[PDB]
């Protein structure tokens, strides 16, 4: 029993992490069989930073241009390209650590883990969730570009962010490994704002099921609800609509509760309606929305 | 904004 | 910015751990040099559970009656013996994966990365705090015996916990890796309680902190108390006593921040007094005390 | 009290 935010075992992730260093700036890179990772901004002053054109600035560097180093081993860089925000260096040696991987786009509600690191080196790893607006509510200093999230299923590495930047508000930005950005946002030091965020209703709903597993059980009730009288109240708190696939997904937990999904989301109905007062859910006064039905059944 |  | 829950990389402990099968039941074993450690439970049987005597469990044993299994090559046991609640199991290879290491017993309020492993394989990481009552809130279901706690300081792995049992409450007992249980616990299938558990203030404190370095400043205020009127208000609210120990603990954050420790605990104490009013510090109505000072400055 |  109990609950927890879990991260995947960094181990596999942590064998591929090297220094990336070009110019001034250092940041880290993932080294995949003989290829490297890292953010092209790499390659910016911070001149550069303000206005950008990446494809001009990238001709006017050369292999010889970027210092890459696997622990004190030094990297010889035979080849450089550039995919989408991303740089991909060709070296001279395949990883011998390279786990089986593959390179996935992360949905908007769903979590991975984040091996935070600085100088190539792993400092951490912790949990968190790929926001509806397409940001992170992640944990990051300068020099941590280059840090990426990841899923683990059997012994396969879906890796499925790489950090970028953060955002006025706190929260952070980056792409996906084919360096394609989540959301509108762009490898640019300009004024950008993340949209307003809502909240992962399906992760709430989940999150209300553990709350019952653990007898936290005075929010139920017996009204009844539809999945569209649901999502029209959903969506004036801010709250994302449910999909078909989002009840189909609570399934298991309806069935070890004995609570009907929908039933639920008239428990849910009622919270947003009339608020929570000063009741507790779990200890908390606030609705969690970053724990999802995968963490909960498998914790049960 | 701020590139880390 | 953004402060999370962060374990330490779990890399150098997944290289340790190993499976351990005697009879029908198999559990996770941490494999340092030439000795596996593993619960010592793992030679009862059912029956045994309810009241066991383990030397004489332990004598009507052999080597033949352990196996260990690294991925899956075979580990031949060629000695075994009682550590406490612990077997050491000698095998006749030593870890090529053996990383620098110490065993080490946690304080009360200390905190730790929790490697959770079924079938002698990771499976999930977490960062974990031992209670002043000398359990922990972890998220653990069977099989799971013999995961460990572990910190890292520098290049050294800090083993401190082995895993054992779940108590009725739903909180979890385990070891040092001296097989010493942390507690008045005892390893037999009785219903066992805890005592009361309070709150660990200094963690508290280090968090409210965290919040200030990532910009959360509302509930600072000009008020100011004395040690010793914080610590009247609170063992009132269940908190543990706030010693100079622990006031001198907090200087560099103190520091950092420019808020006096004293000024802090006056945040506290009305925090205490008048809750939060819908209000969140870092995402949470739930004052935090799993993050010790030490945690803070290494993650900021 | 379960075993783990």
């Amino acid at each position: 029993s109990g609950f927890r935010k879990m991260a995947f075992p960094s181990g596999k992730v942590e064998g591929c992490m090297v220094q990336v260093t070009c110019g001034t700036t250092t940041l880290n890179g993932l080294w995949l069989d003989d290829t490297v990772y890292c953010p092209r901004h790499v390659i910016c002053t911070a001149e550069d930073m303000l206005n950008p054109n990446y494809e001009d600035l990238l001709i006017r560097k050369s292999n010889h241009s970027f210092l890459v180093q696997a622990g004190n081993v030094q990297l010889r860089v035979i080849g450089h390209s550039m995919q989408n925000c991303l740089l991909r260096l060709k070296v001279d040696t395949s990883n011998p650590k390279t786990p089986k991987y593959k390179f996935v786009r992360i949905q908007p509600g769903q979590t991975f883990s984040v091996l935070a690191c600085y100088n190539g080196s792993p400092s951490g790893v912790y949990q968190c969730a790929m926001r509806p607006n397409h940001t992170i509510k992640g944990s990051f200093l300068n020099g941590s570009c280059g840090s990426v999230g990841f899923n683990i299923d059997y012994d396969c590495v879906s890796f499925c962010y790489m950090h970028h930047m953060e955002l006025p508000t706190g929260v952070h930005a980056g792409t996906d490994l084919e360096g394609k950005f989540y959301g509108p946002f762009v490898d640019i030091q300009t004024a950008q704002a993340a949209g307003t965020d809502t909240t992962i209703t399906l992760n709430v709903l989940a999150w209300l099921y553990a709350a019952v597993i653990n007898g936290d059980r005075w929010f139920l009730n017996r009204f009844t609800t539809t999945l569209n009288d649901f999502n029209l109240v959903a969506m004036k708190y801010n709250y994302e609509p449910l999909t078909q696939d989002h009840v189909d997904i609570l399934g298991p937990l309806s069935a070890q509760t004995g609570i009907a999904v929908l039933d639920m989301c008239a428990a849910l109905k009622e919270l947003l309606q009339n608020g929570m007062n000063g009741r507790t859910i779990l200890g908390s006064t606030i609705l969690e929305d970053e724990f999802t039905p995968f963490d909960v059944v498998r914790q049960c | 904004t701020v590139a880390h």
